[PDB]
């Protein structure tokens, strides 16, 4: 599902290890290693990231995204 | 505050423009030349609004000419437009906050962001097409459009209108580009990518500007100026930045690298990467 | 081959860990780790990317990619 | 506990590959390797980070870090 | 020996894993994936790099470059 | 023992995959990968690094400070 569409309100390293972005009022974790410096960069310049995930209520977790300019 | 923008010609339509920066904006002191420069706009209270007046869409002629246009001063955007033959203004709903006196005030469901408007209107701004035929095809279609929620038509109308409004009053490469489109010739205006991301990156730009000192290069994450010429044949009036739009994260507007002025969070942007050998084993 | 030329218009990585870039409407994808930093940091910047593959088709994957400032 | 938020006033990579960010006033060591390049584009930028831990003395460790937007 | 010294005129990732950059009209391509980002940080802000290597022909070869700023 | 401090003057990846900075007229190298991107940063942005080290050849030690 599309589950939020909008720019890195926060970002988060986790305990364990894991990484968490604040996207349209919900928070999202993605353990997927390489999007760790990616999200960021998106935090940093205001990308407007599209998480994808099969659940989307906030805490969900996720390894689908898509990084836009618009 | 009424303005007119008579698209008449290409001297009338940029003539309307110039006016407009000169009364709601100040040149910047280090990028301006003559009477033409990058300008911030004047600081006004929250809520502050003028009109701009729709003319010259066939050409010197005072027909087609109930189309006002109402645009929140302090960053350019379109609040909504007026139907001056029906007194009716229909506003977006992201400027609930914008009132105007004597007019019926239609409050619609639909928001201004690029966003909807593209998916309302089944039409992308980059590749989107304008010529004089169809801004007339728009002023008609906002004409005939009624109602809360925009449609298709009138959307599409919205995003060719304010393209050649308030995307051209900031963006002196718009201008240029789209007002080949009102000579006899009657060509179209096709906007451009990189028309498109110097809208979308107008509040960075707008950041960095002001702290521009003759630097060989600007850097702002996709959008690059290699000397004052580029800076001022492509952008006209930035934010005041000394709104939320100025700032993304952090609180340093530039670095200054190798004699280029650098949108800081861009440099961070490409300089937060770890080693790579260990970014990529480390699946 | 040069599949594609232009500035990235959009980036998105998927579950099936592939890499996907938007250039000059054309969609391709790379699954080296190594490319994610490398195109996102084009993207943001506005770099020029050459996508080359020896076969160029719509969806093909891809390991070589030329940057340019310009 | 939210231990310190503020901008990183110095960064520092240490001999046990570990790595120190000043904020608010106080010293915090993390051992998250990611943690590295990611705190330093903060401080580069100027962005408010926020340390976490179970101890919030100058001179503790954390492995949660916030990056706001402030 | 100094095979080349300029700013990079164009970086390439190519299938081998290797990386290219044409430098004062001269291509070599580096082996070292840790150069990859570096160098195009180096090519993104216009770094003065120095190649250095044993070979200096262009399309050779190399392992050790210098970064300079202006 | 603060062995240098200053701006970055030059950096370079070694053949060695070590990694050498000059920092107040002194060459000094470190062979901790992660220290790559965060010295050409550092050398970029016009950081003031603090070199530190026991004996003050290699280092593995190192402040980062915004100008």
């Amino acid at each position: 599902a599309d589950c939020a569409k909008g720019k890195i309100e926060f970002s988060k390293y986790n305990e364990d290890d894991t990484f968490t972005v604040k996207v349209d009022g919900k928070e999202y974790w993605t353990s997927r290693w390489n999007l760790q410096p990616l999200l960021q960069s998106a935090q940093l310049t205001g990308m407007t990231v599209t998480i994808k995930s099969s659940t989307c209520e906030s805490g969900s977790g996720f390894a689908e995204v898509q990084f836009n300019n618009d | 505050r009424e303005f007119t923008i008579d698209f008449s010609t290409q001297q009338s339509y940029v003539s309307s423009l110039n006016s407009i920066r000169t009364e709601i904006s100040t040149p910047l002191e280090h990028i301006s030349q003559g009477t033409t420069s990058v300008s911030v706009i004047n600081h006004t209270p929250p809520g502050s609004y003028f009109a701009v007046d729709i003319r010259g869409l066939d050409v010197y002629q005072a027909r087609f000419d109930h189309l006002r246009l109402i645009i929140e001063q302090n960053n350019l955007y379109v609040a909504g437009f007026v139907n001056t033959a029906t007194n009716t203004f229909y506003r977006f709903s992201d400027f609930t906050h914008i009132s105007v006196p004597g007019v019926t005030t239609v409050s619609m469901t639909t928001d201004s962001s690029y966003t909807t408007l593209q998916r309302v209107a089944a039409l992308e701004r980059s590749g989107m097409q304008i010529s004089r035929h169809s801004l007339v095809s728009s002023y008609l279609a906002l004409m005939e459009f009624s109602g809360n929620t925009m449609t298709r038509d009138a959307s599409r109308a919205v995003l060719r209108f304010v393209t050649v409004t308030a995307e051209a009053l900031r963006f002196r490469q718009i201008q240029r580009e789209f007002r080949q489109a009102l000579s006899e010739t009657a060509p179209v205006y096709t906007m451009t990518p990189g028309d498109v991301d110097l809208t979308l990156n107008w509040g960075r730009i707008s950041n960095v500007l002001p702290e521009y000192r003759g630097e060989d290069g600007v850097r702002v994450g996709r959008i690059s100026f290699n000397n004052i010429s580029a800076i001022l044949g492509t952008v006209a009036v930035i934010l005041n930045c000394h709104q939320p739009e100025c700032q993304i994260t952090g609180d340093r507007p530039v670095i200054k690298i190798n004699n280029t002025l650098w949108e800081s969070n861009t440099a961070a942007a490409f300089l937060n990467r770890k080693s790579q050998f260990l970014y990529t084993t480390g699946k």
